[PDB]
């Protein structure tokens, strides 16, 4: 049922290939070439192909460098297409849950 | 100040330096009293709120 609600009541399509990306150890800033294997190895591919990325959807960890390396393809690139980012987190670690 | 972007592009934003938010927005306003369009679309196109 949660699969249904992502292609039929949200309304997503279905994915040609799935990354889930783990990992976390050096904290706050990663080396660049990582980040260039972030932004030009795995979000150029998740446009190409048609993908999700699955990570922590938080501004913690992976999920800082992953937000920086998409929003920084899609400054350098018109495709005329987003790419799909999927983000799991757990409803106890949230900051501001009481506005929802 | 320069009016120079092919420097600041490519040796200030490489990613090994975190950028805080006030350090864009000071060089923001050099960017809007001078005529530098160039430099306004650098510097909001890396994630800063109006």
């Amino acid at each position: 049922t949660v699969y249904s609600l992502v292609t039929r009541s949200w309304g997503f399509r279905a994915p040609n290939l799935v990354v889930s990306v783990l990992g976390g150890s050096g904290g706050p800033v990663l080396q660049t070439w990582l980040q260039d294997l972030l932004r030009r190895g795995l979000v150029r591919a998740a446009q190409s192909t048609g993908a999700w990325i699955v990570t922590g959807g938080l501004h913690t960890g992976i999920g800082r460098h992953v937000g920086v390396a998409v929003r920084d393809h899609q400054t350098a690139s018109t495709g005329s297409s987003k790419v799909v980012a999927m983000g799991v987190a757990p409803w106890g670690v949230v900051r501001n849950r009481d506005m929802l | 100040a320069w009016n120079r972007v092919d420097i600041a592009q490519s040796e200030l934003f490489r990613g090994d330096i975190q950028w805080r938010s006030f350090h864009l927005e000071a060089s923001l306003m050099d960017a809007l009293l001078n005529d530098r369009p160039e430099f306004v679309r650098l510097l909001i196109s890396h994630g800063l709120s109006l």
